[PDB]
RNA sequence: GCAGCCAGCUUAGAACUGUCGCGGACCAGGGGAAUCCGACUGUU
RNA sequence: GGCGUGUUGGAACAAGGCAGAGUAAGGGAAGUCGGCAAGUCAGAUCCGUAACUUCGGGAUAAGGAUUGGCUCUAAGGGCU
RNA sequence: UACCGAUUGAGCGGCUCAGUGAGGUCCUCGGAUCGGCGCCGAGAAGACGAUCGAACUCGGUCGUUUAGAGGAAGUAAAAGUCGUAACAAGGUUUCCGUAGGUGAACCUGCGGAAGGAUCAUUA
RNA sequence: CCGGAGCGAAAGCGUUUGCCAAGAACGUUUUCAUUAAUCAAGAACGAAAGUCGGAGGUUCGAAGACGAUCAGAUACCGUCG
RNA sequence: UUUACUUUGAAAAAAUUAGAGUGUUCAAGGCAGGGCCCCCCAUUGAAUACCCCAGCUAGGAAUAAUGGAAUAGGACCCC
RNA sequence: UACCUGGUUGAUCCUGCCAGUAAUAUAUGCUUGUCUCAAAGAUUAAGCCAUGCAAGUCUAAGUGCACACGAGUGAAACUGCGAAUGGCUCAUUAAAUCAGUUAUGGUUCCUUUGAUCACUUGGAUAACUGUGGCAAUUCCAGAGCUAAUACAUGCGCCGCGUGCAUUUAUCAGUGGUGACUCUAGAUAACGCCGAUCGCGCGCGCGGCGACGGUUCAUUCGAAUGUCUGCCCUAUCAACUUUCGAUGGUAGGUCCGUCGCCUACCAUGGUGACCACGGGUGACGGGGAAUCAGGGUUCGAUUCCGGAGAGGGAGCCUGAGAAACGGCUACCACAUCCAAGGAAGGCAGCAGGCGCGCAAAUUACCCAUUUCCGACACGGAGAGGUAGUGACGAA
């Protein structure tokens, strides 16, 4: 499990239950609504703003608690040769544990959160499976 | 980089005072107040350029070390004061009073005497804010404060508050068919008639301006400045309302007056 | 000094980045907290545009809540038992933010026998022998014994609660931070999340 | 799926602590750069 | 288990010896054919180890840090 | 003009291992003192500890700049000696790879190539 | 026989017979259905000489000896190896 | 199913450059002035373009990707 | 203006480079009659500096017994504010600065504007009068007075009340947001309310101003993040963490977010689409030169942003400085000593040495331009003007 007792701050505790907040198009699916984990990084869950930006990318990577490894694809021109080359730019974001089948080739969209690591500005708003079985 | 500064260069002043860059370096930094530094006049720009009543810096300084000029009514001393728009300069001594208002460029013109329409100005409203036991709050468009509210105003209505007692007597709602007389750059002084407003969740909002010649176009949210509602101003308009003659067109009437005078 | 910036560590790939200046006063650091217990010290710390900041050195008393119910009385704060963070911050028994905490369960009696009227944490066996305890245990008028009968029908606090009160060590909870605001205020356990950090004070010793 | 019981001996980490002292006796390689000769171990 | 200190006792504690590989301020091989002599190092743990090489090595290279006592925590099993 | 080169190189310069560490901040304390007036208050010097850390003494590593006995090349001179390697069948066809040998160009073997002096040689 | 003929990615490959598993082209109303082309990094193969370890060493023949020629041959030529 | 691509507008400092306007005696430049005894470039000026790329704003759907149904957890209506 | 010409040869057609040609910018050579503009110690040495100056500031309005002049301007003096701007240089710096973009719902503020908001009790103290120490400094000591805008003093619960700033816990739903754990409400609890001043009337009064506080504003602005974009180098291929490297939990810390730091856990993060490392005669950009187009090269340099003040490091005060024309050390360098000690930072404006191929006057003044303060008055080597000037241009 863990070491601290993992609780919402603004809701109180059963006496004598989840808290979500996303917004812009991305509200709380039903898998996040009852849920049974409880971290402060997760977009419904925990206390993130989606304020600044929003972009895309492939997940690449998911060794890691909580963040996957995304990577935004772009085309640099240049103008003396007039073509373009190909760049990327990748970014370790907040997975929810609510999201499932995102295991690889899988297209996620984010969002500009609080800067909740040394890396991680953005978090994981959509999960789009490929075509697959 | 330490702190505030306190100078500015004449090359980095704005473009709408047109400045002589043949006779100092540094521009007349406004003085700190209600407006941008970057949307309002010097009071010696407009004392000593556009009304050329100062010769120099030191003159301006005999007026308001005199008692003469009064933004809004109250006597400045600052010759550095915003001034910026929709203030209105009324001089008793002189009986003129003027009203900083723009032209179909974006430029401070000199508006001359509207008594019976300078008493009064209209603000731009920025937030709703919640006091205590639940008073809401308006900030205005020249750093006036406005208190008790009605219910019915929200974030982007205009107001009219007179010069003394300073309380809201109309207002005009925003909607699909106002007249406005846009800022924001590249647009300064177009005066036209609100047509559309599209909406983007977490981002500036576009809102398109028709002037009266049809000039549509589009712009940000926060750039409309309603002054009439419907097709009506409020206060007197400068020599050209928002018909922005083009180059040809400004060329054509240049052409046409001096071979008359 | 101390100093909280980025451009001294190591970037995202792992490359070292060279400081494009030197030490700046807005990103400056000081001393951790490290509140004791002890009664009344509480230095004052000049910040950032001119205001006050309350250094906590050490506090005796805090203002603890009950979860279950509605009741926030001052108590005086006895010693830390456990710290999820790390056990060095209840060996040298420093008050932080979300370390439990075995507070004084006094005042919290001292209102319920006036409000509910039903002794909880009285010895199994022995009797009230202070006659101030008595008069809550009196004939009164009746609009007073009137709401007295509908507060006691929900008085069963659980049974893992009702330990403490017999021992008046209640298990708390810091709920602020101490060398920033300047008081240990915050709660009491209460659910699940008493018996969370019961289970770890029980292994820890075990 | 664990509860109960039993069984050692190592390892890591931490606090505290004494005069910064602690492989406290005992036990227990000074090291480096080169030349010559014989390869080495062995033998006399 | 064995024994009276190894073919004798007693009293002194000079020189000079032999041994204790006794210790020695400041200097640190200036001693000497010559660092002869003994001095330094030393165990263990955690780090870090070059020139060169037959790729095996060199290597405990070199160079560092730690080491006590006490009170705890954690992990490493078996059996019904 | 560069290279190699013992020197166990070195004037020369950057980040760092491990030590030592001024100074300040902070903390734990200390209580010289003067305002009350024999207790509450202010309170300097100074000290423990923590922290930031200049700098210094030794090392590791990287970058960079230089000395060097001597050795071995390149180029520019005069083309001096020797022989004729190549350019006509260059008088042993040339040349490549490879190896060995030889004052020197070169010789030879093996396998190539024509950039050969054969685009061809007869049922 | 053996050619301006074939095959292989090239180097390269020709006595008989046998064994072994490949390959182009062509044939196709078969099959698969864009599974591609070219390709830093990486790899197989790669004449001959050479190198290490065995066998066998006919012939040839680096080196080497000697015989001839030349002003001089440490070569071409010759014997031998 | 969403991108790349093109077009429009705000944004994309000033100066400089391009460049409208003005006889600094001309020009480099400057942002200022010809004429009628307190009016007169119609309360003398006055503009604009460009500002790559990326992000942002409103169309098109050609090209090139991508993608919705094959053990149909298929699209629609049911009930 | 979308341009070529000489040179391999006996001669020829080619490949091909050299040379020729024209701007550009540094130096230099010779020459130089006029006018209007105008760069000018950046390049090697962010090497080192003699002297002087560059921030002080007084209104009718916080405090006014120098009799110097005579109530009143008063010099000194205490309080307030500025000195964190400007200027200079380009050493450092290669996703860093910077540019576009934009986030602070992840942050605070002096001045300005607009809000709002216990009859004045207390004791020193400066200038000064007076007594002195040290060779010496913007050194001060002892005593004696005398000021503060310095310093200090219409309900819940249950008889009978009535301003609050913050910190946790709980309940409910005024104005908002694309989205609050927002702003509001309520419950249990836990240093902001003016002891101040001027020109001035009537008969227990009012109407004119300043200064200043409290939380919300505004504005001049700061600070930290999102997206995109940097030259050369693979003879730099793997890199980052036994001291945070990547992520997770809690907490500490700061105005605030965050490995910013601490502790427990995971073995991650980056990388051939060039990480990492190294080099740069690298401050970034706006721009400059040259160009048919495409480009090449340059940008120390007056604007913007950043960086630094010999090298670092650490601080005080303040709203804002890790300030150096402010301090505390060490390092480098250096000055006056009576040898005890004391005092130093021209990559500010002139000037000197040195360095070099290479770059001006110890000049005049706050009038313009403006900036700073108590301000009409005072201050500004910021700036303006002139000298030197064949950078360059008309
Ligand atoms: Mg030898
Ligand atoms: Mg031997
Ligand atoms: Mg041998
Ligand atoms: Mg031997
Ligand atoms: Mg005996
Ligand atoms: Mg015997
Ligand atoms: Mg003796
Ligand atoms: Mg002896
Ligand atoms: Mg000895
Ligand atoms: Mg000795
Ligand atoms: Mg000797
Ligand atoms: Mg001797
Ligand atoms: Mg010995
Ligand atoms: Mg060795």
């Amino acid at each position: 499990n863990e070491r601290a007792y993992q609780k919402q701050p603004t809701i109180f505790q059963n006496k004598k239950r989840y808290h979500r907040n996303v917004g812009l198009g991305f509200k709380t699916p039903r898998e996040a609504i009852d849920g049974t984990y409880i971290d402060k990084k997760c977009p419904f869950t925990g206390n993130v703003s989606i304020r600044g930006r929003i972009l895309s990318g492939v997940v690449t990577k998911m060794k890691m608690q909580r963040t996957i490894v995304i990577r935004r694809d772009y085309l640099h021109y240049i103008r003396k040769y007039n073509r373009f080359e190909k760049r990327h730019k990748n970014m370790s974001v907040h997975l929810s544990p609510c999201f499932r089948d995102v295991t690889v080739g899988d297209i996620v969209t984010v969002g500009e959160c609080r800067p909740l690591s040394k890396t991680v500005r953005f978090n994981v708003l959509k999960v789009t499976k490929a075509a697959g079985a | 980089a330490r702190g505030p500064k306190k100078h500015l260069k004449r090359v980095a002043a704005p473009k709408h005072w047109m400045l002589d860059k043949l006779t100092g370096v540094f521009a007349p930094r406004p003085s700190t107040g209600p407006h941008k530094l970057r949307e309002c006049l010097p009071l010696i720009i407009f004392l000593r350029n556009r009304l050329k009543y100062a010769l120099t810096g030191d003159e301006v300084k005999k007026i308001c070390m005199q008692r003469f000029i009064k933004i809004d009514g109250k006597v400045r001393t600052d010759i550095t004061y915003p001034t910026g728009f929709m203030d209105v300069v009324s001089i008793e001594k002189t009986g003129e009073n003027f009203r900083l208002i723009y032209d179909v460029k974006g430029r401070f013109t000199v508006h001359r005497i509207t008594n019976e329409e300078a008493k009064y100005k209209l603000c731009k409203v920025r937030k709703i804010l919640i006091g205590t036991k639940g008073i809401p709050h308006l900030v205005t468009h020249d750093a006036r404060t406005i208190r008790y509210p009605d219910p019915l105003i929200k974030v982007n209505d205009t107001i009219r508050i007179d010069l003394d007692t300073g309380k809201i007597t109309d207002f005009i709602k925003f909607e699909t068919g106002n007249m406005c007389m846009v800022t924001g750059g590249a647009n300064l002084g177009r005066i036209g008639v609100i047509t559309n407003r599209e909406k983007h969740p977490g981002s500036f909002d576009v809102v398109h301006v028709k002037d009266s010649i049809g000039n549509s176009f589009a712009t940000r949210l926060s750039n409309i400045f309603v002054i009439g509602k419907g097709n009506k101003p409020w206060v007197s308009l400068p020599r050209g309302k928002g018909v922005r003659l083009t180059i040809a067109e400004e060329r054509d009437k240049r052409l046409a007056a001096k071979q008359s005078s | 000094g101390i100093s909280r910036d980025n451009w001294h560590k190591r970037r995202r790939t792992g490359g070292k980045r060279k400081p494009v200046h030197k030490k700046r006063k807005y990103e400056l650091g000081r001393p951790a907290a490290n509140t004791k217990i002890g009664p009344r010290r509480i230095h004052t710390i000049r910040v950032r545009g001119g205001n006050k900041k309350y250094r906590a050195l050490r506090l005796d008393v805090g203002n603890f809540s009950w979860g279950s119910e509605c009741c926030t009385r001052k108590t005086r704060i006895i010693d830390v038992v456990y710290n999820a963070s790390n056990n060095e911050l209840v060996r040298t028994k420093t008050l932080v933010k979300n370390c439990v905490v075995l507070v004084d369960s006094t005042p919290y009696r001292q209102w319920y026998e006036s409000h509910y009227a039903l002794p909880l944490g009285r010895k199994k066996g022995a009797k009230l022998t202070p006659e101030e305890e008595e008069i809550l245990n009196k004939k009164r008028s009746k609009k007073v014994q009137k709401k007295f009968t509908l507060r006691r029908k929900t008085a069963k606090i659980s049974p893992l609660l009702e330990e403490q009160f017999l021992q008046g060590k209640l298990l708390a909870c810091i709920s602020s931070r101490p060398g920033q605001c300047g008081r240990a205020d915050g709660y009491v356990l209460e659910g699940k999340e008493l018996e969370f950090y019961l289970r770890k004070i029980k292994a820890k010793k075990g």
